[PDB]
This record gives C-alpha cells, structure tokens and sequence, in this order.
C-alpha cells in the first residue's frame, strides 16, 4: 500500500558526471530505505541500505542520503559500467519497490532511419499479413508510431519492441508489426507507418502501395 | 564464494503446480533469512514471501498466499518455493535473494541475489516457428545503405537464437525482443543493415534455432522483384 | 523470531 515515486524516469548522462536519482514515499518510511542496481539479463545488485549505507564490495562513488519521504541516490563521478536500471526499495511497511530510473549513456540527438515492409507473399499463403516498420539507430529513447490503412488509424493490432542502448554508438532501434488478416491487406492499398521523435523537425511517413 | 543457483522453473498450464529450488553455497546458510522476489517487465520487482531463521517463521504477499509456500531444507542448503493454482499473471522470473539477516544490525533488504529462472503460464502447445522475410526495399538509396530482416513468428516457449551469414555476419544486426501475441505465441525480428550495392552480389542468410522444437531454419533474404 | 506486526517489521 505505500507506494515509491522514483525520478527522473530516464536520467541521461556522460562518465565523469554527477548523477542524482530521487525516490519519493507516499507516507514515511524513517531511514527504511535501500538502492539497487541492475543490467539487462542480470540479477539486481545491493548498493545501499538504511537510507544512507553502502553495502559490501560497493565503490565510494555511490552514496545515499535522506529520511521521511524524500530519498536520493548520488553517483559522484559516472563509470561506464555504472549505466544501467536502480531501483529503491522500502521495508517500513511491509516490502515495495519503485518502479526504476533508466541511466543512459548520452549522445546527440539522431532521427530514426525508417524502413517499412510489406508481408512476404510466403507469409499471406497463410491467411495473415504481417507489415513492418523498422526504425534505425535513434537516440534519445522515446518515439512514436501511428499505421495508417488508406488512411485509417489502426489500433490495438500492433506491437512493437526495442533493442539495448548500442554499445558503440549509443542509438536506441525499433521494430513494430501491424498484423492485419489477409482477407483484410488485399481489401486496402496504401500501407503508412508515420514516425514522431525528437531528431524529426515533422513526422516521417514510410509507405508502400500493395502490389506494386 | 557466495552462490544461489535456482531451478525448477518452466513451462506450466495455469491452474497447475510447480516447485522451484534455490541451493546456496559459500556462506553457512542456515544463518540467513531468505526470500522470494519476482520480477516482469510491466509490473517490476515484487515481494512473495519470506523464511527467517526458523522453518516455520514465514510472511507472504497477498498476491501469493494461499497458492504459494516457502520452505527451506538447513540439511541440503536449499530453498524451496511450492506454487499451486498458478495463473497467466504469475509468468514471470523469479528470484531467490539473501537478506543481509542483521549483518550490521540490518535486515529486510536483499544483499545477494540468484540469477533467477523464468516461469511461463501458459496453455500454448511446444511449436517451432514460421521464419519470413523482411526484403531490402527496390528503392534502396544508391550507394547507400539498406535494411533487411527476418520475421520470426508463432514459436513457443521462448527462446529462439538468430544469426546472420552463420556469424559471419555481425555489424549492424539487431535482434529485438520477443513479444508476446494474443495467440499466445511468441513474434521477434531481426534485421540488419548492409551497403545498397551489396544486395546485388551478397548473400544474406538468417539462421534460426528454436532448440524447445528442434527446429532449425536458414532463411535466405534477398530482394523482391517488383 | 521475525515479527511482523501491521506491517512493520522487528526481531523479537
Ligand atoms: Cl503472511
Ligand atoms: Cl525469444
């Protein structure tokens, strides 16, 4: 029942930085606080318990402090093994955890290359059609995708994922699949995946006519 | 050396049972408390349940109990968590983590954690993939860059594993996560970017192995006349 | 003896 408030969501940074993530109680939870860290595929990491200790083996550049509701997380000087997801947890009330604060190596900002393919002919001898729009080597995170069937919004038949931060050069990429049956490609013609981000000064729309 | 290495975890039709296990060693184990945490993308880290010193001394999450029991063998230095009546929502992976059991007066925080096992509740039948072509557009920039992929669908469980040109091939690939279909399959693309006057000359094979299935596939992409 | 009473936890 007592919830955490972790912010920034997404905190993006270089090494060498200071980083400050913050964690909000709903109610107080005294010093009744921990800090973790995690990386994709790994399990979480203890960095700091009872608000404000370091946990063993963990490097001096971490530090917590706080008390009540209002709790942070500092890193002093960013390492480049320090990227990754931290999470804070409380055991005043029964055991919650906050939702967790993404840090990202920072870069540039880079706009999608977008990409958009039709459903193979192998695929529609099935009776399904799958479309898909590929959006390349992004940065930052957050985009956007809208399909459009001869101008028809489509909703709730597609899905879509995103790789790691690259660990070159730092881009995010995405993959979306509109899955129409292929009673329903044939009916239609014009296939438009619209593109919204940061990089883009005005939506991109990749599209293609169905045979042709 | 500090270890937790869990298993038990898998495939499971929902109202069924599984037992997982979590064998500790390089600490004397029965000094520890102990619990079990589960985590998922959408819903994050979550709480179950707890075993102190004593084998009776036990608290559970709400979300869990009744259905689900914690339990420790001293004797074996394992950790048990038995799950009855397992639902669609309990997919999941799931961890056993050490308390720091009052280790400099604290307790109630996780000072080490398993590497966790994944628990799929689901109905979905063992099947191998359907592999299609993502093709390089026919209006690939000229002496620019173009993208192409394999579409890796309907397969279950997880995983499948992609390569390209049998690992020949790794710059500029990306493989994304699985999702999950409202058929209760699994879908996952793999693309990658490759030099537009390539696509004349250059083979371009993905190759899929879905290991639960047995199910090997090499998938040749090339450009679609039209 | 882990303790937990309204939520709150102690060692008795
Ligand atoms: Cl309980
Ligand atoms: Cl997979």
């Amino acid at each position: 029942e007592l919830t955490l408030t972790q912010s920034p969501a997404t905190l993006s940074l270089s090494p060498g930085e200071r980083a400050t993530l913050s964690c909000r109680a709903s109610q107080s939870v005294s010093s009744y606080l921990a800090w973790y860290q995690q990386k994709p595929g790994q399990a979480p990491r203890l960095l700091i318990y009872d608000a404000s200790n370091r946990a063993t083996g963990i490097p001096a550049r971490f530090s917590g402090s706080g008390s009540g509701t209002d709790f942070t997380l500092t890193i002093s000087s960013l390492e480049p093994e320090d990227f990754a997801v931290y999470y804070c947890q409380q055991r005043s009330n029964w055991i919650t955890f906050g939702q967790g604060t993404r840090l990202e190596i920072k870069r540039t900002v880079a706009a999608p290359s977008v990409f958009i393919f039709p459903p193979s002919d192998e695929q529609l001898k099935s009776g399904t059609a799958s479309v898909v729009c590929l959006l390349n080597n992004f940065y930052p995170r957050e985009a956007k995708v809208q399909w459009k069937v001869d101008n028809a919004l489509q909703s709730g038949n597609s899905q879509e994922s995103v790789t790691e931060q690259d660990s070159k050069d730092s881009t995010y990429s995405l993959s979306n699949t509109l899955t129409l049956s292929k009673a329903d490609y044939e009916k239609h013609k014009v296939y438009a995946c619209e593109v919204t981000h940061q990089g883009l000064s005005s939506p991109v729309t990749k599209s293609f006519n169905r045979g042709e | 050396e500090v270890q937790l290495l869990e298993s038990g975890g898998g495939v499971v039709q929902p109202g069924r049972s599984l037992r997982l296990s979590c064998t500790a060693s390089g600490f004397t184990f029965n000094n520890y408390g102990m619990h079990w945490v589960r985590q998922t993308p959408g819903k994050g880290l979550e709480w179950l349940a707890v075993i102190w010193f004593d084998e009776n001394n036990k608290y559970y999450a709400d979300s869990v109990r009744g259905r689900f029991t914690i339990s420790r063998d001293n004797s074996k230095n394992t950790l048990f968590l038995q799950m009855n009546s397992l639902k669609t929502e309990d997919t999941a992976m799931y961890y056993c983590a050490r308390d720091i059991s009052l280790v400099r007066d604290a307790f109630i925080y996780f000072d080490f954690w398993g590497l966790g096992t994944l628990v799929t509740v689901s109905s979905a039948s063992t099947k191998g993939p359907s592999v299609f072509p993502l093709a390089p557009s026919s209006k690939s920039t000229s002496g620019g860059t173009a993208a192409l992929g394999c579409l890796v669908k309907d397969y279950f469980p997880e995983p499948v594993t992609v390569s390209w040109n049998s690992g020949a091939l790794t710059s500029g690939v990306h493989t994304f996560p699985a999702v999950l279909q409202s058929s209760g399959l699994y879908s996952l693309s793999s693309v990658v970017t490759v030099p537009s006057s390539s696509l004349g000359t250059q083979t371009y094979i993905c190759n899929v192995n879905h290991k639960p299935s047995n199910t090997k596939v090499d998938k040749k992409v090339e450009p679609k006349s039209c | 003896q882990l303790i937990n009473t309204n939520g709150s936890w102690h060692i008795n």
